[PDB]
DNA sequence: AAATAGGAACCCCACATGCCCTGTGTCTGCAAGTACAGAACTAGCCAGACAGACTGACCTATTTTTGTGAGGGGAATCGGGAAGTATCCATTGCTAAGACTCAGCAATGCTGCAACTCTCAGCAACCAGCTGAAGATCAGC
DNA sequence: GCTGATCTTCAGCTGGTTGCTGAGAGTTGCAGCATTGCTGAGTCTTAGCAATGGATACTTCCCGATTCCCCTCACAAAAATAGGTCAGTCTGTCTGGCTAGTTCTGTACTTGCAGACACAGGGCATGTGGGGTTCCTATTT
């Protein structure tokens, strides 16, 4: 039901500007805020910022402020985003994810990533990558930096795609998630296990903190199965 | 499986729910509006009766419910019981 | 009940519209309708009685015939006419 | 051939339709609208006849009064013809 | 199958007290049920409360006096008053 | 002694023992005090017989034999008491006052 | 609190137009409706006619319809009575009285009276007039020709005054009066008893009944004291 | 020639002002002698809590301030920037006070 | 004592203040009074409500717990007094 | 048997059995069930956790170490779900948003 | 000395859960103590209101949970529904 | 052509009947509420200074109102087709009645510890003073 | 249109303070624990009705194209009015004290309401009938 539709890839020459929205369908507009986030091979999932349409609210990354504006168009249901002076290292994918006002709350549905080509708290995954056979157990540590009251969320993200939600507050299952995943930890120490293993969670797990202001990701761990 | 019946409130019927209300003219965009506002104030309803039914553990949703959906939404309505 | 030798009997000694029913023999109790306004009158008849389907004179005579068993209202041989019995004078 | 003026049949449709009571909307197109809204909460669900009519009753008096208050935005605006923004600003109001 | 149980004979019997002549359909019938219900429901609550704020256990005629005066607009809540006042007089009395 | 309903002895047409039941079991106080059913049922009763004679002064207006919900609306919307009272409150079959601003209608 | 100011009296001669007023005070004045009453020495009080201020719904009495045209001006919270084509059988005092929209109320509060002078059921109020001592008990008897179901009320007019209200529904006292006066009576034979009489109880008593749309006061009934 | 500001700003810098503060903007002792005087036509010698006259004119307030906002509502709406007294009538109106 | 003429103590710069709170840039001359009008109605209905719940206590004292219930009754629920 | 409160047996902070009590005395139901407290305890201390963080981010943003009217006025108003839940409520002390019509400022 | 019988201290335990170096004053400890008492006596009315229709006696987590889904909007029924259901799963198990 | 008969369903409002369950009558127990007295407490009134908010005039700018006129948006019309509707029948499924059982909740008494009141130390917020940046306003080239 | 100088306001920093928040001592009232019983709620089975699905014929409305008229909107003038300054004035506020009228607390007790039970009549579900009503055809003036 809830979807964000986004545009394709655009091809932008370096100096330039570029936008490209996030047309989001299926749920009241304004009651949930736009997140968006950029992913790059040499820096993973970075945050940069989210809009909040129900009184046009915004907050961006310190290192994104300037570089990208949020707009939003309550006619038409759509959140845009300017990147000003395109430079060379901009050539990434962009997603915009939805998140509700509440703080329990997580990046629960994303968008299909627009492919742009161009011409704090640190958060540790301890297992960069892993092998499992067909149904053994696995184990993802995501130790923080500081301290975070549970307000963390796991992520698999299938190559090429989107990533899907499965754990937010670091305990709870998220919607059509089967309990074979399972978080535990709270305060620093966070874990994300798969009881039971098949073909389709070969994927990259990644683990979101949302307690301060500057969301960060982790590193990331590659999973493989047999 | 339902589709697209929000067409069904046609422009002529949204005219004469105007001309009820003491509308002489009426703009050309008035009916896509009219069909959102209606929208909404049915799914509210319905989503307050459909829980009110399903506490029951009933697959009917019944006049009662309907009635209890308005009044909670200060929408007190008579003749349904 | 039994209202409608009642509503015949009521305009007719109040003299209300007397263009429709109207007396010439008050002691034996015979009257006449006419041609014309026995419609309204089968109307106002009608609308007292608040049905659902605005009644014709042939619907208000087809009442009258049912009396004659009981006999209030009888139908003698004379275009437009009836006439109470005593005990109902 | 005869022609009214503009503004006078609409004048006798308000007339007409403040006079009456009956639903103004077709009742096969409201219950399909309604199932197809219920769709979305639970699936094969179930309505009372009376379940449609009161839902029907309801909408008909809600858009009936938000249409009068139109009416009031867009005479306030020395005008005769309700727009979209009129509705906006008597909902806004209402608190909706 | 299980007597419904509505205030309809009661309805009926004001209204044949204060029109003898006309009658009342269905529809209008269950309007003035809903009413009925309506108005107890507001008024029982509304003493419910007044009761609960002044630690008191019992709802007495004086709540629903207070509740009364609270609930119905002008002349509505004077003539009520006074018929609820001449009712349980007349009660009283026995 | 010979059985006399409550609602003869304080001389009204609603019933004072549904009354005193439904208050007792309604969740609305620990007791119910005796007068209170009588109470209340004096004014139920005063605010029915209100709406049915203003109904049916508007439907013998219309020349009807019968009280329908269009004869009720009509009685409340014209009472701004009434109106008052049953403000927020939709009647089935009702329809609307008739009126139409001024500024439509033409010179 | 409650008043309902008038005009002066009118000097006009035959022929022309007269409008008066009725500024109301003191209540909320689209609650009441307006109701206006003429008094003349050789038939008493005349019922004219009535405005609903909240909706300015009219209804006069069948035997002044055209002659007199009631405005309702809501802003000063003052209602108007305009009398055309005044012949000389127009002479008398028109009172401006407040009802409630309730059956069971009556004209409570009446204006001083704007004197105007140019250049159905039928009450009978049986004893005409009567003689009595500072503490005898009288009676007033309103005969009616149809039924009323307790629509009846009773007023007492001292002489170059409006009519003041002692009770209404034919057995409820009305506001400040003391409990010497007493009502009763229903259907068709209605009674007004006063317990014991004062030097100022001397005045003229009229029963006014409101079950049907013309409303009639009563012949009047002249009370002498000592 | 003096210093003067050209008209339009000095009523943005007090709705800025008046929209960071949250003190009561009438004075205390009017208002609670405007309560008194309303209350005595309901009761004669009627005594109040400060307590309950500090509520009575948060509420009032709270009232003026929302009816404020829908009056300019209207205001706009009518392509006019000065509130006028067929603004709150529309207002009141709409919200069902009239 | 007797008060008298107290609703002109809701002075033209105090209904000016309320209007900038609310946003407005321009007022015009005549909405002071319909305002001072609009505040003595509301406050009528508030008071005479919350007199009604003083009166039934047989109390003597508004105390601002009536007022809290005199304002939650007419859908004007007030948060910090009780 | 050393008493434990069913406020800590259920992992709460809120009143489990002050709730219960008010319950069986608030004239609601013959009865109450067990787990009604419990359910009521939670939700109750929920809604307050999230509006008590909400005003001390609010208060933080403005440099405070003290939650004060203005705060909470400030972390309702800001959220459409807390706003609609409270949309009837008055918050003594509590301001306005700051919110002006863009008509009103000036054009250049 | 009455024993008003407050929320504040509850109201502050929570506070220093979610924020350890902030306080809160006087007139916002009462604001979220009229906010708590508000909010309970909405959903036990409403849930009270279930029973009722249901001609049910009891008031169970059932009730509550519905009236729950029935007050909050948004996702604030959905994590009041999870708070509420994981404090009597713990306190089932004792 | 108007008036009259008449068979045959049918509708509205009483009126009757069977029955069953709920409201009434009677008695008993006991606690909710009341009358009274005394303590305490808090709201109304007084009073004086004083500083800052309020008020009325004046001038001007800037906002609203009024009078144009054009043009394209919506109303009025119509006719054919597309749904809507009424009714009729069959199916099915789902809601509640009735019987049976027992687990959870009320009621009770005792106890201990958590929550209330009262207090007081200390510190976050407030105020005053000062300074620097931002923005409004009036020429000017 | 493009800055530039001048003046005003707002934002930030630092020291004095001050009233307001948090924590500790005393205590007391209510939550928790342990029984006891009994009834409201859960479970099964099945009667009974109402909702759903399809068919058919008829009625009612809806949709798209045309014409044109009058309403809305852009625009300029006027003429109405509000906002900004300022000098003068008046009133709110703060301080504290004194009643004294009002509220709160404790007792004795009394009066009215819940509980239990027998039972009978009121109210609900059917039903039967008078006085028409309706509908279509045929017959005799």
């Amino acid at each position: 039901e809830v979807q964000l539709q986004q545009s394709g890839p655009e091809l932008v020459e370096p100096g330039t500007s570029v936008k490209m929205p996030c047309k989001a369908s299926g749920y009241t507009f304004t009651s949930y805020t736009i997140q968006w986030v950029k992913q790059t091979p040499r820096q993973g999932l970075e945050w940069i910022g989210y809009i909040y349409p129900y009184n046009a609210g915004t907050k961006y990354n310190e290192k994104f402020k300037g570089k990208a504006t949020l707009t939003s168009d309550k006619s038409s249901s759509t959140v845009y985003m300017e990147l000003s002076s395109l430079t060379s290292e901009d050539s990434a994918v962009y997603y915009c994810a939805r998140k509700s006002s509440r703080l329990r709350s997580t990046l629960d549905y994303w968008g299909q990533g627009t492919s742009v080509t161009v011409s704090d708290i640190k958060m540790t995954q301890s297992p960069s990558s892993m092998h499992a056979s067909l149904g053994e157990r696995v184990t993802i540590t995501c130790k923080a930096s500081q301290d975070i009251r549970s307000y963390l969320s796991w992520y698999q993200q299938k190559p090429w795609k989107s990533p899907k939600t499965l754990i937010y507050y670091a305990t709870s299952l998220a919607d059509g998630v089967p309990s074979r995943f399972s978080g535990s930890g709270s305060g620093q120490d966070f874990s994300l296990t798969i009881n039971n293993l098949e073909s389709d969670d070969t994927a990259t797990y990644y683990c979101l903190q949302h307690g301060e202001s500057p969301y960060t990701f982790g590193s990331g761990t590659k999973l493989e199965i047999k | 499986v339902l589709r697209d019946n929000i067409q069904g409130i046609t422009k002529p019927a949204i005219r004469r729910l105007a001309r009820r209300g003491g509308v002489k003219r009426i703009s050309g965009l008035i009916y896509e509006e009219t069909r959102g506002v209606l929208k909404v104030f049915l799914e509210n309803v319905i989503r307050d009766a459909v829980t009110y039914t399903e506490h029951a553990k009933r697959k009917t949703v019944t006049a009662m419910d309907v009635v209890y959906a308005l009044k909670r939404q200060g929408r007190t309505l008579y003749g349904f019981g | 009940k039994i209202r409608l030798y009642q509503f015949l009997l009521d305009l007719l000694r109040s003299g209300d519209m007397k263009d429709s029913i109207w007396w010439v023999d008050k002691d034996k109790g015979t009257f006449q309708f006419s041609s014309k306004h026995k419609e309204a009158l089968a109307h106002r008849w009608g609308i007292q009685k608040g049905n659902r389907k605005k009644m014709t004179y042939q619907k208000m005579a087809r009442a009258l015939r049912n009396y004659g068993k009981t006999g209030e209202v009888k139908k003698v041989k004379k275009k437009l006419t009836y006439q109470f019995s005593g005990e109902v004078l | 051939p005869h022609r009214y003026r503009p503004g006078t049949v609409a004048l006798r449709e308000i007339r007409r339709y403040q006079k009456s009571t009956e639903l103004l909307i077709r009742k096969l197109p409201f219950q399909r609208l309604v199932r197809e809204i219920a769709q979305d909460f639970k699936t094969d669900l179930r309505f009372q006849s009376s379940a449609v009519m009161a839902l029907q009753e309801a909408c008909e008096a809600y858009l009936v009064g938000l249409f009068e208050d139109t009416n009031l935005c867009a005479i306030h605006a020395k005008r005769v013809t309700i727009m979209p923004k009129d509705i906006q600003l008597a909902r806004r109001i209402r608190g909706e | 199958r299980s007597r419904k149980e509505s205030y309809s004979i009661y309805v009926y019997k004001v209204l044949k007290q204060v029109h003898p002549d006309t009658g009342i359909s269905s529809k209008a019938m269950g309007i003035m049920n809903s009413f009925v219900n309506d108005i107890f429901e507001r008024i029982a609550g509304e003493a419910s409360r007044l009761a609960h704020y002044n630690k008191r256990s019992t709802i007495t005629s004086r709540e629903i006096q207070t509740a009364v005066r609270l609930l119905l607009p002008g002349e509505l809540a004077k003539h009520a008053v006074s018929e609820g006042t001449k009712a349980v007089t007349k009660y009283t009395s026995s | 002694a010979k059985a006399k309903s409550r609602s003869s002895r304080a001389g009204l047409q609603f019933p004072v023992g549904r009354v005193h039941r439904l208050l007792r079991k309604g969740n609305y106080a620990e007791r119910v005090g005796a007068g209170a059913p009588v109470y209340m049922a004096a004014v139920l009763e005063y605010l029915t017989a209100e709406i049915l004679e203003l109904a049916g002064n508007a439907a013998r207006d219309n020349k009807k034999t019968r009280i329908i919900p269009r004869h009720l609306q009509l009685a409340i919307r014209n009472d701004e008491e009434l109106n008052k009272l049953l403000g927020k409150v939709t009647i089935a079959q009702g329809g609307v006052l008739p009126n139409i601003q001024a500024v439509l209608l033409p010179k």
